[PDB]
């Protein structure tokens, strides 16, 4: 229902939140080594805000990724909510989008050369639609083919 | 079972990982019955107590202890007079009514009448401005409300004229405009989110008392 | 329900699904694919043959069963043929011979 | 004046039905009498100027559910601090690092778990963690049953309070493509023309031929809006193959006339020719060639409608709010790196 | 002392037979439906 | 590890339950992070 440009914002948030948490604690400029520090353990907590994980080695103490990491629960929260009500709106699958009508469907007496109501041919039928006299002008259309 | 969050340990023992992986299914199969018992008390069945259509089958038959009166002495006698389809009802429908209309609505809204039958020409406009009546959507049994004049007044011509250049340049869409002002409802299950601040007070209100037995327990405590 | 005979012998036994055993009769019928119409003899059994069963073992009679091949609207005399008269044949359908 | 109406001057027609409405035009050049049902002049495709669906996740809230839990969240913070947490007479730096934690623990079991941070000693704030989270999963199911709930409801495109809206004034206001007409030689040729000449200017340009044409323009994608009659497009809109387009709203459509007759001399019956339509209302013939004749297909209440899910519009509004609260932060580490 | 009225009377054969009727300028036809309740709890205390 | 891996995944399926502990190994992380995405969507298709 979604395109994948949804998800790519999403990652896109995943990104920012990620180079904020570098970008208000100080810490030194890294494009030295492969794997740094505070950038994976950053990465780990984005992760672990966002779809819900748990370690246990300690809590974030400035207040700033404090409101960032509640506001960012929020936003899983939001996320994760509102795609589980698009799943019930998904099996919800409520749409009957199609019907008969009940005792007389009033498709019978509008002619249709596109949807042909074709029935038994020389039966009980011809004599039911024969002895009456209120569907008198479809006999015409339903007597051939 | 409520999920709480601490972190000092895990059973290392196999048979409280069992009874703990069976103890958080039974948890999870409770809040997802309670859950999906919150959702199907929000849409409600309710789909009850509706109306027929164009046709009622209950106004063919007759009714002692749900009388359909109506307005007396107006055009819905004459209606009910030139035809001939719904004869068998007109003997029935034709005592106890009321000759006046603000009797009828004044009735039927504070709980003296079952039902009424009259145009929602009137129905609308009350209902669109004391908030309490609903219209619904089929308009069975068409009518047209004309202006008559006499056959040797030849301002006939003139008046029809004026009425027709008065429906062309657009003067009935603002008579219509700013007389028909669109209130509020429109179904019997549209907005089911307009609450939310009783149905979360209802459990407030036991929160506050589980405060005050935390007083009680803080005060067993200190004892 | 028609169902031709098996081999060269009579009907083919069977039972149900709920355990009670399903009796067939004789019925002689013509055949669909052969554009001719030659007597094939075949087992019939079904709804109306288990009532034609029992109303036969509640009065003592004996009767025969035969299949009736095309010709189940009752003729309506409309096609021109000739230029004559007609005279009823079927309608009800009972009176052949 | 040409065409058929033609025909009741050069008296070959003493009398002509089909569809004409009651105007000036037609009650000028000839006679009239009372038509014996009504239309008008509509639109096709429903009232919504393209507008995109607003969000549906802020609406549950109203200012409300924040509101009430940042009270909730002061005075639960503070009964819950003033119990425990404050044990020892201390300075004012002792009970604000309960609180920057207590706050924190609070929205941690709000959120589902999230982060475990820690737990402290006493049974008491054991058995209060353990009711806030009695309280956060009934709240959460009933926040994702309230929201599914009315994601269920009517949320599609909804009806405006504007029928001559930027469309019927200047062309150049959208951005994307709008083609819009009607079918020339007409009434509604007239009628538009005597009241939006720029309507008419910018109409003659997209005109149509008949009536499959059009239905082709709309299904395939050629044809964006379609301003006919009211009967035109309840027959139209009602034999439909899919039931997708809708007219505007259910019934309401402006200009409000009807199809009558046209005669050449008052001098024979007339008059009674109405009483005759007076006689099909004292019949019931106008329900049933109503159903008869003047029904369709898509007769099924057309009230709500509901597919797969629109522009996550809704999605990015929240992620606008979460840019809002990423410069509220900024403004925050400012203030913090002032001091 | 009648002369016109503006008050939006029916049109019917019984009334249009012996006077001249104009077009009518809005057609609406009769309804039944009076009102409709819906049930719901206000303090909503659960185990119901 | 594996005593300990059951219990955890256990507490992923149903909604963190117990937090227990977690290893040193990003890949683990990673893992146990797709493992709560496809827990959590197990869940909102078990409620759905
Ligand atoms: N009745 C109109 C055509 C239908 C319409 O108004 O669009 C005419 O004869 O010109």
């Amino acid at each position: 229902p979604f395109q994948s440009t949804l998800w790519l914002l999403v990652g896109l948030s995943v990104h920012v939140v990620a180079v904020m948490l570098y970008l208000l604690d100080r810490f030194s400029p890294f494009g030295r080594f492969e794997d740094a520090l505070t950038l994976s353990s950053a990465m780990w907590f984005s992760w672990r805000v966002l779809l819900n994980s748990g370690l246990g080695e300690g809590a974030p103490r400035s207040f700033s990724a404090r409101i960032l990491g509640m506001v960012w629960a929020g936003f899983a929260m939001i996320i994760v909510a509102s795609y589980t009500a698009n799943l019930a709106a998904f099996l919800v699958l409520r749409r009957p989008e199609e019907r008969i009508t009940g005792i007389n469907d009033p498709r019978l007496r509008n002619p249709s050369d596109k949807f042909i109501y074709a029935t038994v041919k020389q039966s009980s039928v011809d004599i039911y639609f024969r002895r009456q006299v209120e569907l008198s002008t479809m006999y015409r259309h339903m007597e051939k083919h | 079972l409520l999920n709480s969050g601490l972190g000092e340990g895990a059973p290392r023992s196999f048979s409280a990982r069992i009874l703990g992986m069976v103890w958080a299914g039974f948890a999870m199969i409770i809040v997802a019955s309670y859950t999906a018992n919150l959702a199907a008390f929000l849409v409600l069945r309710r789909p009850e107590e509706r109306i027929t259509g164009i046709n009622d089958p209950r106004l063919r038959n007759p009714s002692d202890k749900f009388i359909y009166a109506t307005v007396k002495q107006s055009s819905v006698d004459i209606y009910f007079r030139r035809q001939v389809e719904l004869s068998t009802m007109y003997r029935h429908m034709e005592k106890h009514n009321y000759e006046s209309a603000a009797e009828a609505i004044q009735a039927v809204r504070d709980n003296k009448l079952h039902a009424f039958i009259w145009d929602s020409a009137v129905l609308e406009f009350e209902a669109s401005q004391k908030c309490d009546l609903v219209t619904t959507g089929e308009l069975f049994f068409r009518s047209g409300f004309g202006i008559g004049m006499r056959k040797d007044s030849p301002w006939k011509q003139e008046v029809s004229l004026n009425i027709l250049k008065s429906h062309e340049n657009g003067f009935m869409e603002e008579l219509d405009k700013t007389w028909v002002r669109y209130q509020e409802c429109d179904s019997r299950s549209n907005a089911p989110a307009t609450l939310t601040f009783e149905n979360m007070a209802g459990v407030f209100m036991l929160v506050a008392g589980g405060i005050v037995a935390g007083i009680f327990l803080i005060f067993i405590e200190i004892a | 329900y028609v169902r031709p005979t098996t081999s060269d012998g009579t009907c083919r036994e069977e039972y149900t699904i709920n355990g009670d055993p399903i009796k067939k009769v004789i019925c002689n019928g013509p055949d669909e694919t052969i554009p001719g119409r030659p007597t094939v003899p075949q087992c019939c059994y079904g709804f109306c043959v288990d009532l034609l069963i029992k109303l036969a073992r509640e009065m003592d009679f004996t009767y025969e069963v035969h299949l009736v091949a095309d010709g189940k609207f009752g003729t309506q005399e409309r096609v021109n043929n000739s230029n004559a008269a007609a005279w009823n044949g079927m309608m009800g359908e009972l009176l052949s011979g | 004046w040409n065409g058929m109406i033609g025909e009741v001057v050069t008296k070959r027609a003493y009398m002509a039905v089909g569809s004409l409405t009651i105007n000036e035009e037609r009650s000028e050049v000839v006679d009239f009498s009372v038509p014996f049902i009504e239309t008008g002049i509509s639109v096709m495709v429903s009232r919504s100027n393209g507008t995109v669906s607003p969000s549906a996740f802020l609406e549950p809230f109203s200012a409300d559910v924040w509101v009430m839990m940042f009270v909730m969240l002061l005075i639960v913070s503070a009964v819950a601090v003033f119990v425990f947490e404050y044990f020892s007479p201390v300075g004012y730096n002792g009970p604000s690092f309960t609180i920057g934690k207590a706050i924190w623990l609070l929205w941690g079991l709000v959120f589902n778990n999230s982060l475990p941070v820690q737990n402290p000693k006493g049974t008491t704030s054991k058995i209060m963690v353990s009711v806030w989270a009695f309280f956060a999963v009934i709240f959460l199911a009933s926040y994702t049953a309230n929201l599914a709930a009315f994601m269920i409801q009517r949320r599609y495109v909804d009806q405006v309070s504007g029928l001559s809206d930027k469309k019927f004034q200047r062309p150049n206001d959208f951005s994307p493509a709008f083609r819009f007409g009607t079918v020339p030689n007409g009434s509604t040729e007239r009628n538009i023309r005597n009241n939006y000449l720029e309507m008419h200017s910018y109409m003659v340009k997209f005109n149509q031929r008949s009536v499959q044409d059009a239905l082709l323009s709309l299904k395939s994608g050629k044809l964006d809006a379609f301003i006919y009659d009211a009967a035109v497009l309840n027959y139209m809109a009602g034999r439909d193959e899919g039931c997708k387009l809708v007219t505007i709203g259910s019934g309401k459509v402006f200009a409000t006339t009807g199809y009558g007759i046209a005669i050449q001399k008052d001098s024979g019956w007339k008059r009674q020719v109405d009483l005759a339509i007076l006689q099909l209302f004292g019949d019931g013939e106008m329900e049933e060639l109503e159903a008869l004749w003047l029904t369709g297909i898509c007769h099924n209440e057309k009230n709500e409608v509901m597919s797969s899910q629109l522009d996550i519009d809704n999605m990015a509004g929240v992620f606008y709010m979460l840019a809002a609260a990423m410069a509220l932060s900024l403004i925050t580490f400012i203030m913090e790196h002032l001091f | 002392q009648a002369d016109m009225i503006v008050a939006p009377l029916t049109i019917n054969n019984e009334r249009a037979q012996y006077i001249e009727f104009s077009k009518p300028f809005k057609y609406q036809g009769l309804t039944i439906l009076v009102k409709k309740e819906i049930p719901r709890s206000t303090l909503d205390s659960f185990m119901q």
